[PDB]
């Protein structure tokens, strides 16, 4: 990676996975790799991929994930998908009248065990959106100060019978009255602070019309996002795999490693909720419920 | 503009010292000094934005923070820049008098002992050499070579 | 002469007795023309620190006096209350050991 | 103790805002807060000596100049510093609470990326690395040790 450079005897790389279908394609104006970089971090999340940095000839940045071990096969083809679903969107009236569209983006598996897959710039996720509208008091409740978990959960467990960690949700099952879990589970719902993303947007937006529009928008890309998602059984929708696109404020459902049902199929912790459509989406369309412009 | 309020700036009243957040303006001031076809309004946006402009590099320099991420008001010179080529180059002459020395002036200022590393200067680089590019001006190109 | 009074609290009533913006008036100039008047042999030990009582006490009124002097801090940083013993103590009066 | 007034410090009025130089209050003010044998002199000397050098150093971060020369107030720095040291483990308990925290509180100061390489720095070291010296106090070299 220190050793790369535009050099003659080398078929001049161009950028990974540039070409596509829409229309004939200039292949000469596609960017090419000037080198690497003496940069790099990673991920947080558990197979610690990669914030590579690739230079092009453009003399321009293309900031990437480099992800791999997990075969990026079926993250490709939860993309055709994609492609095909934004194909449909314009072509109906129902939804090019609504500007409906998902985001897509360029997986490119580079071996079986490999892609460089693009990062989206000016974008954050979700988690760090909503630490981010936090004070220092209020984060005091997921570093863990007032209870040892963020909310009582994991020590709660033990009212609900379950003793360790991992897998204690196994036996919660059982005795898990409509009561008295909807009763403690509504005690922690209410801990947690009012108005997280509300006040996302009131940071984003300009002034009340601008603020009413970008509402619009985020729960609407939302939304289409949640049924898409649904409709091929994908799961672990986790609050780091959505971004908010920060520029244009729309969600983008950032990845796939448990598509076509098999989130739910893997055994030893069941997913029973088939999509999101958690409380601070609720409490964002708060004078009416998501049965207004979700729905 | 901006993720967070810069240019917050007390009105001199004689009882109190109420607070505007200038970077509200810009938005609207910059589209007034270019495009205002009324060439009184025109010229009273651009002395506007000037002592404005003066006002942000001022209020910089006073170090509100002092990098650790996104250097403040990074995100308005990305943004202001542009707008200051195109308009010194206006063909309105009061305006050209006005903004081709500040254009120089900043140029200077934006090479220096601390500052030829800042990426206030990597924004300035690269709004120029967007504006050598031009593929509707010919006068910007010709002004943004001699920058 | 009540304006070097033994007691501290009739000391207190004639400095704010002549600080009454009637008695000596509340403009600068005014106020350092007329504290020439606030004079006899009598007071002149305490003269000067009474003539710079009544001018910066004037301030205490002012718009700036609780404006902080520098707008932020020196970088990022966190900040606290704290408090001092002044009571009984001077440090070299109790033993190692104990 | 400067060739040059530093601290121009405008005097909070409602009619005006009169200037004092307050670099003509530190050589008694300095005498003061150690050897005042009152002791409600002394702590009240004291708490305007901190007050002062919190003004200070506010002032020369403003950059009212960028040296090119001797830095400002470091003629400043280089004479109050010493005092500094030999007024935190000054005998008075109500000094110490107030100046053994201040003087650790510079010294993170003047350790920083700008600032690691300043003659601020050492003028600070060399008074430090004088102050362990002291040949008639043993009390003082204990402090500039842990310093
Ligand atoms: N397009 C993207 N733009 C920006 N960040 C991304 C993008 N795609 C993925 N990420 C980052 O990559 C991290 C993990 O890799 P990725 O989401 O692609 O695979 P994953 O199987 O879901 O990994 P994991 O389960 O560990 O989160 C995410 O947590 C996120 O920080």
């Amino acid at each position: 990676m220190s050793d790369f450079k535009v050099e003659f005897l080398r078929n001049e790389l161009e950028i990974p996975g540039q070409y596509d279908g829409r229309g004939k394609p200039l292949p000469e104006y596609h960017v090419r790799i000037a080198g690497f970089d003496e940069r790099v971090t990673v991920m947080a999340s558990l197979r610690r991929p990669k914030r590579i940095i690739i230079r092009g000839h453009d003399e321009r940045e293309h900031p990437f994930l480099v992800k791999g071990g997990e075969d990026l096969r079926q993250d490709q083809r939860v993309e055709q998908l994609f492609q095909v679903m934004n194909g449909i969107l314009a072509q109906d009236s129902a939804c090019s009248q609504r500007a409906l569209q998902l985001r897509t983006y360029s997986v490119v598996p580079m071996t079986s065990r490999l892609g460089l897959i693009e990062w989206l710039e000016n974008t954050v996720t979700l988690k760090d959106l909503l630490l981010n509208t936090m004070s220092q008091e209020e984060k005091a409740a997921y570093l863990s100060d007032p209870r040892a978990p963020p909310c009582e959960y994991k020590d709660w467990l033990t009212k609900m019978s379950g003793k360790h960690d991992v897998g204690a949700y196994m036996l919660m099952y059982k005795g898990a009255n409509r009561t008295e879990t909807v009763t403690s589970f509504r005690k922690r719902e209410s801990k947690v602070p009012a108005d997280l993303l509300k006040r996302a947007f009131v940071r984003m937006s300009t002034s009340p019309e601008a603020f009413l529009a970008l509402r619009s928008h985020f729960a609407s890309s939302h939304a289409l996002i949640c049924i898409s998602h649904w409709i091929l059984g994908i799961g672990d929708r986790h609050l780091n795999n959505f971004m908010v696109a920060m520029e244009t404020g729309g969600v983008i459902g950032i990845d796939f490693g448990h598509a076509f049902g098999s989130a739910t199929q893997f055994l030893p912790v069941p997913e029973l909720m088939p999509f999101r459509l958690t409380r601070q989406f609720i409490n964002l369309m708060l004078p009416m419920k998501e049965t207004g412009l979700m729905y | 503009w901006d993720r967070e309020k810069r240019l917050s700036f007390a009105v001199p009243f004689r009882e109190m010292k109420p607070v505007i957040f200038l970077d509200v303006f810009l938005p609207r001031v910059t589209e007034l000094a270019l495009t205002a076809s009324d060439r009184q309004t025109k010229v009273a946006a651009c002395e506007l934005l000037h002592s404005m402009v003066m006002f942000m590099l001022g209020k910089a320099t006073q170090m509100p923070e002092g990098g650790q991420g996104a250097p403040p008001m990074y995100q308005l010179y990305k943004r202001t820049f542009p707008v200051l080529l195109r308009l010194a180059c206006d063909v309105d002459q009061v305006t050209r008098q006005l903004y081709e020395p500040l254009v120089m002036q900043l140029i200077h200022w934006f090479t220096n002992n601390k500052k030829f590393e800042s990426q206030d200067t990597v924004a300035l680089l690269e709004a120029i050499l967007d504006g050598i590019v031009d593929p509707v001006d010919s006068t910007l190109r010709d002004f943004c070579g001699r920058c | 002469q009540g304006l070097i009074d033994e007691n501290p609290g009739l000391q207190l009533i004639i400095r704010n007795f002549w600080s009454h913006e009637t008695r000596l008036p509340s403009n600068t100039l005014d106020r350092l023309l007329a504290l020439n008047s606030l004079y006899s042999p009598k007071i002149e030990v305490h003269f000067l620190s009474l003539a710079t009582n009544f001018l910066l006490e004037m301030t205490s009124m002012s718009p700036d006096y609780p404006n902080p002097m520098f707008e932020h801090p020196l970088s990022e940083c966190e900040f606290q209350e704290y408090t001092i013993d002044s009571d009984w103590r001077f440090r070299s009066t109790v033993l190692t050991p104990m």
